């Protein structure tokens, strides 16, 4: 087996900025290796095989280089359209094998998220369950911590959260947090809290609500 | 069953041009398929030499497959090899 | 020309077996060996493994063999991918390619599996209102819960489409009860809370669901 490592994991760039993705095979595998594009999970595309061949209508601002066990992918002058997921992979022996993939994103200014805090409905509490939902709107990079707290109590393994692609007009992330607790207990807490850090913020900022309060 | 090890070897550029032999060995039944393609598409049998499937003395057998190949197109070759409903592919090396 | 057409999105109970189908069209299908590959977002890409189509012979990766069978039917130029005793480890997007000289190329569109206990359920719909707590400026944020469906996906719109700017439709996530929520919220301004309406509309086609909630202030405000 050829294992395949594929550095970096993830990439921030402007467009204009040259960057290189490196794979490096575990033996060597006679420049048999292929560069593949992908945008949002979809189907692959080839840009590159032998190693340093440039496939069909691939622009020739991509470039593969390498021989034996050290292979890279150039992309000079990136374009918005480059914007996305690249893999290698080897075709020397099977089973084939595959780089664990570059996701190569937008680079921007830092942005402090914007927290905002939603109590459960009136609505949603008839059924018998309360979601607290703390936003981060438009904010970069992606890593934010976000530390759920009921009385200023910590809370663990009561949450779950999701991240949206970079937006199209600012570049930046959002992300959405769900706190869930039955309706009962609820009501037996006052101060319910989301506690965000960012790298962005000059300290960590919460936002809260009194349950009852206007 | 005992599956075939397959094994590609090259000749010297003879005159801008190499050989490329795949080899299967240690397989039982006798029945094999083993073939050469380019571009992922089996090539005639015309520009190919096979050998006979012979005994290899321990109750298994053995046979191989040639192909002249233009240097600098190495990469396009594959050898494929089909025994038993099963199937592998090996390129050319070096 | 060259097109690799797989079958569409598959939602299979756990224990079941499921075959999910490769259709080749714009050359000689036969002459081609198909490829098939799995991707997870968590564990990366593995390949599967490889049939020629003329004899049915088939290239399986070891951590495969057990739970995947490959099969061809050259009178509709179809490859199918077979998975026996499916558990939530199968849950993927798989591929199918074809294998060119030494690399792959033409890949599928792909097919999303989803292994699952779940029966079919649509949202319920809950306001997230605006408040004093969801202000930053002049800017107050609102928004719409879609709890507790199955299967995905959820299009969210805000006021029939009227509304796009700031709106942010987050991904869903799978609860332990087996059932998705997601949330869309947006942006608007504070001053803008007692003149204009806000409502989401929620569709989901699997269960024949369409809601539309009405997002505004608390009584007390
Ligand atoms: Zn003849």
């Amino acid at each position: 087996d050829i294992q395949m490592t594929q550095s970096p994991a993830s990439l921030s760039a402007s467009v204009g900025e040259t960057v290189t993705i490196t794979c490096r095979a575990s033996g060597n595998i006679h420049s048999y290796l292929a560069w593949y594009q992908q945008k949002q999970g979809k189907s692959p595309q080839l840009l590159v095989y032998y190693a340093e061949t440039l496939a069909d209508g691939v622009p020739s601002r991509f470039s593969g280089r390498g021989s034996g066990t050290q292979y890279s992918l150039k992309i000079n002058s990136l374009q918005p359209e480059d914007f996305g997921s690249y893999f290698c992979q080897q075709f020397w022996t099977t089973p084939y094998t595959f780089g664990g993939g570059t996701k190569v994103e937008i680079k921007r200014t830092v942005a402090a998220p914007s927290v905002f805090i939603f109590p459960p409905s009136d609505e949603q509490l008839k059924s018998g369950t309360a979601s607290v939902v703390c936003l981060l709107n438009n904010f970069y990079p992606r890593e934010a911590k976000v530390q759920w707290k009921v009385d200023n109590a910590l809370q663990s393994g009561n949450s779950q959260e999701s991240v949206t692609e970079q937006d199209s007009k600012d570049s930046t992330y959002s992300l959405s947090s769900t706190l869930t607790l039955s309706k009962a207990d609820y009501e037996k807490h006052k101060v319910y809290a989301c506690e965000v850090t960012h790298q962005g913020l000059s300290s960590p900022v919460t936002k809260s609500f009194n349950r009852g309060e206007c | 069953t005992v599956p075939p090890m397959v094994n590609v070897t090259r000749s010297e550029a003879s005159e801008g041009n190499i050989t490329v032999t795949c080899r299967a060995s240690s397989f039982y039944p006798r029945n094999i398929i083993l073939t050469w393609r380019q571009d992922g598409v089996s090539l005639s049998h015309d520009t190919q030499q096979w050998g006979d499937v012979l005994p290899d003395g321990n109750g298994t057998y053995q046979t191989w497959v040639a192909t002249r190949i233009c240097r600098g197109e190495e990469q396009r070759f594959t050898c494929y090899m089909e025994h038993s409903g099963n199937h592998s592919t090996h390129p050319v090396p070096s | 020309q060259v097109q690799l057409q797989q079958s569409g999105a598959e939602l299979v109970r756990p224990g079941t077996s499921v075959k999910v189908s490769c259709k080749a069209s714009g050359y000689a299908f036969t002459n081609y060996l198909i490829e098939w590959v799995k991707q997870r977002p968590g564990q990366g890409l593995e390949w599967i493994g490889a049939i020629n189509p003329g004899s049915g012979a088939t290239n399986y990766n070891e951590k495969f063999k057990d739970k995947a069978r490959l099969t061809a039917d050259k009178s509709s130029n179809t490859a199918y991918l077979q998975f026996s005793s499916l558990t939530s480890d199968d849950s993927a997007v798989y591929f199918c390619a074809r294998f060119l000289g030494n690399y792959f190329d033409n890949w599928g569109q792909g097919a999303t599996l989803t292994v699952s206990s779940a029966s079919t359920k649509g949202p319920s719909v809950f306001p997230l209102a605006p408040s004093s707590k969801s202000t930053s400026g002049g800017t107050a944020a609102l928004g719409c819960l879609v709890k507790d469906y199955f299967p995905e996906p959820v299009t969210v719109s805000w006021n029939s489409g009227a509304l796009t700017s700031g709106v942010h439709t987050f991904p869903a996530v799978l609860q332990s009860s087996g059932l998705y929520s997601l949330s869309s919220v947006v942006t608007v301004p504070s001053s803008s809370l007692g003149t204009q309406t806000y409502i989401c509309n929620v569709n989901h086609k699997p269960s024949n669901t369409k809601v539309d909630k009405k997002v505004e202030p608390k009584s007390c405000d």
